[PDB]
């Protein structure tokens, strides 16, 4: 099993700021890390795949980076619609594993 | 156009069984892989199982292995997940998500789930 | 002149023939008749066995080694009804690989390379193949060739080598030659790898000499490989009546193999071309280290030798003629400036 | 004759698993005789000899199993590329397990020989530690179809475990490639260059070891002598495709690391300009000052060195003005 | 190649044909009629004697050495029905080798080169060969040609040149020219080997000039030789009526010779491209070792100058205070630091 | 070269066809059915509309832009009788130019 941790457990920021959430993988996942966004009470929405690629139709505020075995999701400029929880997948193995989620609030 | 609908959820007795059905519209379940994602009330997402209907190869999380079983019917474009020996930690919202594969290097492949259903509550 | 690549200064009438290579030692005719039933090996220095085997309906493989005896070559050419111009082509060792089709025989010239370690010198030997009726003639220069596996297949009833006529024999010989090209390309790949390592981490003049020699060898291979592509293409498409079909698919694989060899040779040429520039920049980096050492010592030394020469002059009205510990003060200043200069070097990673 | 070549002298143990449709027995021992009787047994057996620096055991089992002493020496030989040899009595293959250290980026290789003889497989290793634990539990716990089939499938499973370990090693190397690719671009020092050189050598070693593995796995499913049985062709085909994947990744990584080396090597040849500028500016600054100081240092006893208008402050002021002028001489041509 | 109209240039009036080359020091005419029975030769500068050989049954060859005089060229062209554009192409020396096909004659423009040792000049001159009916007109810029072996072959009756028609004579002349190309390539190989030994051993300044001159000569040879492949390919494949189909294999052999020459030129170009990088590496090594010496001298003589300046100071209260004859002690400390620094360099192996 | 069949890649279900590129933005099917008399241009996104043109007598040009949707490629290959290995070669991007002749 591949265990991913993620920090911070909750990040508070205002609109127009830059917010970075970082995942650390216990084992080595090549680049198959995915970033999803889930607003409260609704299904998750895919944002980023392959640690640096953007899903079609996702605004360019979000971006992804990978340093070796830890990944970062960076939002350059926040908006009132980006105040939700963000999750983190490893998909190198056949057993997908999620992060515990980070709630970006005001 | 692409849509996933979850049904079969509801309250059930411990140690029992419950069958969840994932009806897919706008795409063929044969050509893609279907995952079940479990989110406990006020907790992070968890992975349940994955079915690749064209090949029939199934994958299960080590925390629900044996108790849960996943299958797919191509005729109705449906993905079934039947849960046996349900316990206290299984009460959660279950989503059904279709995923494609992408290419990183010639030895590694990853998958990202595009479309998710609304989800169904199971207690 | 002989050690130099080209010694083909011939002129001379175009109807007379003479051997050109450097090998004038060995001579042996090995005739191998075979069929589904049984085989027969006649190995001799006599010209008696080679002559009548053309009329025999069973497939035969004549392997004549040693063209320094041009008389037997011209005699078997005259008896077999072979044009003198292609005889000249056979004896001409500088001829590039090619194929020519006639109404009675098909004539091919190819180059086989042998590569020996610790003596980085490709050795090219010409092999001529004339397929006619039910026999295949193999003119070669030295003793020792790569066609051992096809000989084993013929003698030991393995594969389809005995079920078909001489066309499959020609296919098998060309395939063996291509496999020899592959193994020699593997040898050259190993040499390129070790030379890349040595260029990167051991810059010597000997490294440059090895790089130049390897460049010459790869240029020789690049010159030779493309005519092989052309000859295999000609055998693939033209389909002369001597080729009895159901072997054009067998020649297609050899054509694909030749394409692969050509691409590998081109990549090798690219690498060996980049090697010299890599060596240039590595030597420049070593020179940069020398510059680091000299500049560091100069900048941490010359300023304070100027300082030491400041009061070195003797003035009649000289400041601080008699102060407490003046020389210790100068030494302390020297040490302080040396320490700060070392600190700057540590900051800049130069030292 | 029959000399050991490697560099391991730590441990030597022998292990045997005999499994059937229903029967299973696993044990470890250190006596060469105890593994001998298993040859004539019809059950599929796996024999493992961890330490081959004891040549006597290797020769003893080789004589018992009726194999050529040349392949005995090949087993004892450790510096050799993988190969496959088909003989009527047995089929003998050579493979290499790789291990990597992320703390100190180095690649360690171990030569492992596998001999298939009817209903037995013989494994000869260098040191203790394997990549075959998954198949070990596959036989032990009966999970999977390993027990039903014969020793050909056991050879297939061992090679499959080998290529899986290759995949894990490739994952580690991919992470190292990413770290180094970022570091070279954004942190240029000498340690990065040494790491890049080490990485290039390691990838060259991987290429040299994996390319013959493709040929070995191609031979095990194309030639397919009667030892392997026609029921095991598709599995060796799958392992061949896995080897193709590992290869293609290896050349991709080699190209990337060569590009990194080219970038850094291009960055060089401009440090020469900077260092030459530093040396020439400090020389042009300080050689005149030393020149004047020495000229006023000579004791000719007749120089107009009397105090007059104070000679020493005037000399120092003129010297400083000259030094400032020499400094101003620079930066006019962007120096 | 039609319309019977000359090109239009500003300086020239429209109706004039002008010589283009630079050689005007010679003029000769020779006529050689050859056949099975005997052979006739005569060198008459008068242009009337070549006219009766227009309609000779036996094949004849008319050589005009020196076309600087446009009168002779234009008169001969008008007499033989040569189109004026063809006449201009004959006179226009600065033109790549080519062949034009006409219903009455075949027109060919080629070049032959000369190489002079101890003087790196790869010059050239254009020769025009026109085959019409049963006579071959060959125009040259000046004296000096490679057609002497063909002449003596005709004289001595050796070979089969006199047993065929003018097509075989044209083949013989082209083959002689191609052998001249072979000789030139061999001489250039000699030069390349000498230059390679020089650059790998003695990197002087003239070496760069020689390398670049040889590179330019090779590029000129490639530019000249690439159209020659089209020349011979047209002569072989297009099979014009005047060839009469007998000389297919000989023309094919000459085509193969041209292909081999082109490949040899490419090989030489690759080697020449390598030599410049070899030279750059060698001079980099020379600079590196010179700076070795400079560093190992300056570094060891800087601290010694420190001690010399410090202890040769001028202070009344300065702690010299010679302790047990301490001047040799200071000299021994100097020796110690010098030995330390040379040991450090030996460990670093700079010296 | 021997026989040809779909490769088995580690980490994927058997017989899975994957797009190996980086572009996942666009998808359309543009059909040009032309003849000596008049042409027919038809740009769409539904994949069942273009399939019947396999049996058209007049020349047809079916341009599918966007192969990131492997289901469309698989359906087109299934209807047109294209071998699965050819479909994999279509989807596989890291490939030098090539030609293959089938029946
Ligand atoms: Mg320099
Ligand atoms: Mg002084």
């Amino acid at each position: 099993d591949i265990q991913m941790t993620q920090s911070p457990s909750s990040l508070s920021a205002s609109v127009g700021d830059r917010v970075t959430i970082t995942c650390r993988a216990s084992q080595s996942v090549s680049s198959a890390v995915a970033w999803y966004q889930q607003k409260p009470g609704k299904a998750p929405k895919l944002l980023i795949y392959s640690a640096s690629s953007l899903y079609s139709g996702v605004p360019s505020r979000f971006s992804g980076s990978r340093s070796g075995t830890d990944f970062t999701l960076t939002i350059s400029s926040l908006q009132p619609e980006d105040f939700a929880t963000y999750y983190c997948q490893q998909s190198s193995s056949s057993l997908i594993t999620f992060g515990q989620g980070t709630k970006v609030e005001i | 156009e692409v849509q996933l609908v979850e049904s079969g959820g509801g309250l059930v007795q411990p140690g029992g069984s419950l069958r969840l059905s994932c009806a897919a519209s706008g795409f063929n379940v044969s050509y893609y892989s279907i995952h079940w994602v479990r989110q406990a009330p006020g907790k992070g997402l968890e992975w349940v199982a994955s079915i690749s209907s064209s090949s029939g190869s199934t994958s299960y999380a080590d925390s629900v292995k044996g108790r849960f079983t996943i299958s797919a019917d191509t005729s109705k474009n449906t993905a079934y997940l039947q849960m046996n020996s349900l316990r206290a930690e299984d009460t959660a919202v279950y989503y059904c998500a279709r995923s494609y594969w992408y290419y990183i290097w010639s030895y590694s492949y990853g998958n990202a789930m595009d479309y998710w259903g609304q989800g169904t509550l199971v207690t | 002149m002989e050690e130099k690549r080209l010694s083909a200064k011939k002129g001379l009438p175009p109807g007379t023939l003479v051997y050109t290579g450097k090998y004038r030692e060995d001579f042996e005719i090995e005739v191998m008749n075979y069929s589904i039933e049984e085989f027969r090996e006649f190995k001799t220095t006599d010209v008696e066995s080679v002559l009548p085997f053309r009329d025999s309906s069973t497939p035969t493989w004549i392997n004549i080694t040693g063209i320094h005896r041009t008389d037997v070559v011209q005699r078997v050419g005259e008896f077999f009804g072979i044009h003198p111009l292609v005889l000249e082509d056979i004896l001409n060792v500088h001829q590039r690989p090619k194929v020519e089709f006639f109404e009675n025989y098909v004539f091919i010239v190819l180059k086989m390379f042998t590569y020996d370690k610790n003596l980085h010198e490709l050795e090219s030997e010409q092999v001529s193949l004339i397929l006619t009726k039910n026999c295949v003639l193999m003119f070669q220069e030295k003793i020792g060739d790569v066609f051992d596996p096809v000989r084993e297949r013929i003698r030991y009833n393995r594969g389809i080598i005995r079920k078909k006529r001489a066309d499959y024999l020609l296919y098998s010989l060309i395939d063996a030659l291509v496999d020899d090209y592959f193994v020699l390309l593997e040898k050259i790949d190993d040499e390129i790898d070790v030379l890349e390592e040595e260029v990167l981490e051991r810059p010597e003049k000997e490294t440059v000499q090895r790089t130049h020699q390897l460049k010459r060898n790869l240029v020789e291979l690049r010159k030779t490989i493309w005519p092989l592509r052309e000859v295999l293409s000609s055998l693939y498409r033209d389909v002369p009546p001597l080729i009895e079909k159901e072997t054009v698919p067998y020649f297609r694989d050899v054509y694909d193999h030749t394409i692969q060899i050509a691409d590998t040779v081109e990549t090798f040429r690219d690498i060996v071309s980049g090697l010299l520039d890599v060596y240039l920049s590595s030597v420049s980096n070593k020179t940069n280290e020398v510059m680091k050492v000299l500049t560091i010592i100069a900048t941490i030394f010359m300023p304070l030798t100027f300082i030491a020469g400041i009061y070195g002059m003797n003035f009649e009205y000289m400041p601080e003629l008699r102060w407490k510990w003046g020389y210790p003060v100068v030494l302390a200043v020297m040490g302080v400036i040396a320490v700060i200069m070392v600190v700057y070097f540590k900051k800049k990673k130069w030292l």
